[PDB]
RNA sequence: GACCCUCUUAAGGUAGCGUAGUACCUUGUCGCUUAAUUGGCGACUUGCAUGAAUGGAUCAAUGAGAGCCCUACUGU
RNA sequence: GACCCUCUUAAGGUAGCGUAGUACCUUGUCGCUUAAUUGGCGACUUGCAUGAAUGGAUCAAUGAGAGCCCUACUGU
């Protein structure tokens, strides 16, 4: 039950109706300032805080109020005698509902210098208190901080009669949380403006325990973020499939990031094992792409996280049949397809993400370094300047041939000779990796050809054209483009690249001997552009 | 160039003619089918996007008058394109 | 100057002295509740809050007052009309010094069920207000939430005369932050106990702008957690060295982890490169230790960073001389080594950690999976049971070898085949790894065996003994211990290892066909003990 | 078994006899040297930790009476052990 | 009063400290300390003429060292 | 009133909902709504005799459908 209500809301959004409701249910509205005004200008009678405390008015709009000795009435039980009596004293009131929101703090920057004085000036002192006080009342007073919960409240009251304990709880907690946020802001800003030591608070609310961890005794627990952002695991639905775990989330996110670097347009897919997107593809109709990645990795594969860029269809669903996948991400799905997989399989952690084909909404990452939390500015910028120095230059199409590395070598582990090369009519997928091992060259030393040709192998083996293995491989190996990581160390390594007939490496420029990198590229004939964007993903 | 796509207006699409009737799922299905059918379709005779549906399964090119039989809501179907590509692969082989 | 002192410090530490100090310079002490007594007993004359804010007080211990236009006095600018106005009124005081800490929130599960009632009824409400009010005064009034800095304040006052902007600033910032801390707790607990969500509120102080990240423009800061457990990159001692990048920090984590994973023990180190175990072995001095962990790595090497448990001196710094090293993590450090490294190769980022070797101190770890963050427990579990299902069990010598791997392999990015083999009886060393290769068998193909033999080669030739390579290997070819993640997939793969003689493999418990795998290693007699640890470290 | 190692008492060690004199660095050096010299040292004749310093460079075993010349503050030095191991390697080789 | 040039007849003061036991102007300006202080301390500092083993800054403990202040004490 | 057994002559109610248009006892107990309510709504629920296409729960919009309440209105 609510008998009196203190509506000192900074943000007035929708207070008029809440007020109307309460009044219609008798609830006297004891409010002051902005609110009070709006209410008396909207045909809602409202008593002023003057007829409660012994405190007039000054700078209405933030503080001007508080309640000593007396807050202890609403406190943690506005009916608990010892508690109760304090708030109501002499003409004071036994308000059983207080709604106090706080305008979000902001410093900004003026034309003549940070407006520190006024900006800081407006730190609500009354409000927050009223909140904490009321809030503590896990019983009696029903605190209404967040403005987007006047409905729920009203409905409950209009019906039931008494805001249930459950509700009271939720509300109170939320209020405390709101004040927490407020203070946090007050910290971050000030620590960045006034002094220099900056403080970064994190956004990890609503928790959920998973299975365990890397081992059975390594319990992990996903903590969702309240942020509305955009594409994120927090907003994905496990249609069917046993509860995803640590590894699950991890790789799934890496996959998402991979497919999100290519930004809409061209159909694309991906896959991944042990935090390694080992199968990006673009192409046209998914079908091909999908399987092309499965060719990319036909070993490990079994139990990866397919991450397509749109809805999955039966065509490749029948291809997926038998080829065990851990999780299948997708912006949406088709009924028959979904059903099909669902019933046939018994393990696929189908986790299509509702609407992921838009803006990610984040630009920072937080690598936990046992007492450290960095804030890398999310950037995938293909190149800073396209300046092929080597005598052999890249024509626009060979340019794309190269660009595809950047496109994936970023969105996947580095120290990998990413051989993004043609495979589908005017659509280039990454062919070979490097599997991030010791020296940069070590990548090619046990990859490049290693993967490129394993793939070629499977393809050839299957369709056995007249072009015997040697010239078969050559078919594309002579035109291959490798834009491996950033600036590839020296020159004989690049020679090894040319060795594999790939007369098209790509190197951002500026390693141990850039002049020699050029010299060699000229000699060999390795066309390589000096992009400058080291793709590693830190 | 298009309508006033308000902060909330991008869901109903052509199914806004149905109001609050028939359910979100069927409204979405019908809207998606309408979008796919109203998308431009390239004429296989003149190679320009002037193929529009003249009836249930009949499609006509506004430029060259090329009229043909296709899908009910799509001028070209995946099965038909698969058949065409199979025969093209055979013809290339021989 | 500062002539009034409202000190209602929940925590009654330091107040005695502070109060006397004040009384000496003058500064009327207007405290109440607890403080009042303690001081008026120690001797320090104290006036009760009763005769300031219009109406008295209530339930001493937390509540006290909460008066609007009295908190607005202290608030900010007690000398600027509008604001100052609330520090005068009707006997209303213009208090200029406030120090009121907040006893931390707690839940204290009672023998008869969680004391939620009391808990909630002990969340200080009065405190936070007074505090945040005073705090607000970046100008005039000075607030000292933290009790552990009464000295600094007193000092300044005594000497200088009036407090300094610099100080007032820090004081305020800190006070707000403290109230934040309070709120945070009030949310977290109550959000788990009352409701059932786990709000993870984190704060990383000591923000230090660094180099970058992936991009040369990927600005990120090494926000230093204020955790005072033990081993912490933040609280380091960079003898000399440019600001180390994200990369360095991370690999620092890596090596710190591995080195401490081995429980230090007989002179051990942990060389690390491209966040992949690049060295791990024990010894009787760092001479051997160092080279026992550098030995197994003839590839990556150059560009790595040492993480030790004893002392790095010029003795082994001779071989080191040239061998490119980015960072040093020496608990103890020799002056001459220090000096040499200093000039020698500038690169040496000498980031010794003051007696780094302790117990980690934290129990959790995080991985910001962009859209959330997990909470993986600080587990150090090294084995379940020690028992070879295969009849032929481990001799103490090879048990020690296994025990060895356990540590490294557990602190080694997995999907590999960790082949640590004895370099010096009792003092082990790594001989293989396998950075996330497709299938475990492919890993043993392009890692373990290969790197083991190449190592053996490097060793044999380097130190040229009588015994010729082939037999030099022969001697311990089987002895070679490899735990590798967990259960090696099948038996034929284990037999491939036996092909490379390697008749000593560790296999936790639960392989893809344990039944068979056992049979096989039993017939072969391969000492295949069943540790049980699904280390599978990523 | 040892002293009352208080919350703050574990720094001075045997250099607590110097009070606040001589500086933390030299106090630490002297304390570490004292700890190393007072550590148990195994007798090369009876293989038990009974070797104590009798003078500047003289070390004696309390059990078997084996007395020898070693380091000033350590019974065995790294250079001497290196020489011994070199000659042992030669002797094994031949 | 930053920044290209200079005058550069080798170079043109880095970290710090600063009216100093170094500051002529000088009892420099401001704040605390006093009723009032060429004082002491703190800050600022246009440094006549500070500055890194001609060692710079700083400093717990120690001092029959040199100043200023509070308390107690008193024929000072 | 959880848990091993039963009686199990196939099995022994999962998700939900619950005094229901289903609840005999019954005008069930409590809270709002009234001065007062076998009423309505909400919660609890020991379900005589709820429960998943004998479809369960829920529901925006729609309704000459069925109840209860507020306001306005009035010879009801």
């Amino acid at each position: 039950m609510v008998k009196r209500a203190l509506l000192s809301v900074s943000d007035k959004t929708g207070i008029t109706e809440f007020a109307r409701g309460l009044e219609a249910l008798g609830v006297k509205i004891i409010s002051t300032g902005g609110t009070a005004k709006i209410l008396r200008d909207a045909g809602i009678e409202v008593t002023d805080v003057s007829e409660v405390t012994g405190y007039p008015e000054m700078m209405g709009g933030r503080v001007k109020t508080l309640h000593p000795r007396i807050h202890g009435g609403l406190l943690c039980l506005r009916e608990s005698k010892e508690q109760m009596e304090e708030a109501e004293k002499e003409d004071i009131s036994l308000i059983d509902l207080v709604a106090v929101n706080l305008y979000p703090f902001e410093i900004t920057i003026s034309k003549e210098g940070v407006e520190l004085e006024e900006a800081i000036e407006n730190i609500d002192i009354g409000g927050p208190t009223l909140l904490r006080s009321a809030a503590k009342n896990y019983r009696s007073v029903t605190v209404i901080s967040n403005p987007s919960d006047y409905g729920h409240v009203l409905k409950e009251l209009r019906s039931s009669g008494i805001i249930s304990d459950k509700t009271r709880a939720n509300l109170a907690v939320k209020a405390f949380r709101h004040t927490a946020d407020y203070d946090a802001a007050i910290d971050t800003y000030l620590s960045r403006t006034l002094l220099g030591e900056e403080v970064l608070r994190l956004k990890f609310t609503d928790g959920v325990k998973l299975r365990y961890g890397e081992n059975w005794h390594q319990s992990a627990c996903f903590y969702k973020d309240p942020g509305i952002e955009g594409p994120s695991l927090a907003k994905a639905v496990q249609l069917h499939g046993k509860e995803l775990s640590y590894n699950n989330y991890v790789d799934a996110d890496n996959a998402l990031q991979t497919v999100k670097e290519l930004g809409n347009a061209s159909p694309a897919v991906a896959i991944v094992k042990h935090n390694n997107p080992c199968g990006l593809a673009t192409g046209d109709t998914l079908l091909q792409a999908l399987q092309a990645a499965w060719d990319g990795d036909p070993i490990s594969a079994y139990g990866s996280i397919i991450c397509t860029n749109e809805t999955f269809d039966l065509e490749a669903a029948t291809f997926l049949n038998g080829k065990f996948i851990e999780i299948i991400l997708a912006p949406d799905f088709k009924p028959d397809a979904l059903e099909y997989l669902k019933n046939k399989s018994e393990n696929l952690r189908l986790l299509k993400l509702p609407e992921l084909r838009e803006v990610f909404g984040t630009e920072y990452t937080y690598k936990y370094v046992i007492g450290g939390m960095l804030k890398q500015s999310r950037d995938i910028g293909i190149y800073d300047k396209w300046e092929s120095v080597t005598e052999v230059s890249y024509p626009e199409g060979k340019r794309t041939l190269s660009e595809f590395c950047l496109k994936a070598c970023k969105a996947t582990k580095s120290n990998a000779v990413i051989l993004a090369h043609e495979y589908e009519p005017g659509y280039f997928m990454v062919l070979g990796m490097g599997a991030g091992q010791p020296n940069r060259v070590d990548s090619i030393r046990k990859l490049a050809a290693t993967k490129a040709v394993e793939n070629l192998k499977v393809i050839y083996e299957r369709e056995q054209p007249a072009v015997a293995f040697e010239e078969y491989c050559q078919k594309i190996l002579s035109e291959c483009v490798m834009a491996s990581d950033a600036f590839f160390p020296f020159d004989d390594s690049v020679v090894h690249a040319a060795e594999n007939n790939i007369r098209y490496i790509v190197s951002p420029g500026g390693s141990i001997r850039d002049n020699e990198v050029i010299a060699t590229a000229n000699r060999l004939g390795i066309a390589m552009v000096f992009t400058g964007m080291r793709h590693f993903l830190h | 160039m298009a309508k006033k796509f308000t902060k909330k207006g991008r869901i109903s699409r052509s199914a806004g003619r149905f109001g609050p009737r028939y359910g979100r799922k069927d409204r979405k299905l019908v809207a998606d089918l309408e979008e796919r059918m109203r998308a431009p379709h390239v004429c296989t005779k003149c190679a320009r996007p002037t193929v529009e549906r003249i009836g249930t399964g009949i499609w006509k090119c506004s430029k060259c008058g090329h009229t043909f039989a296709g899908g009910t809501y799509i001028p070209y179907t995946s099965v038909g394109q698969t058949l065409l590509r199979t025969m093209k692969n055979i013809a290339e082989a021989k």
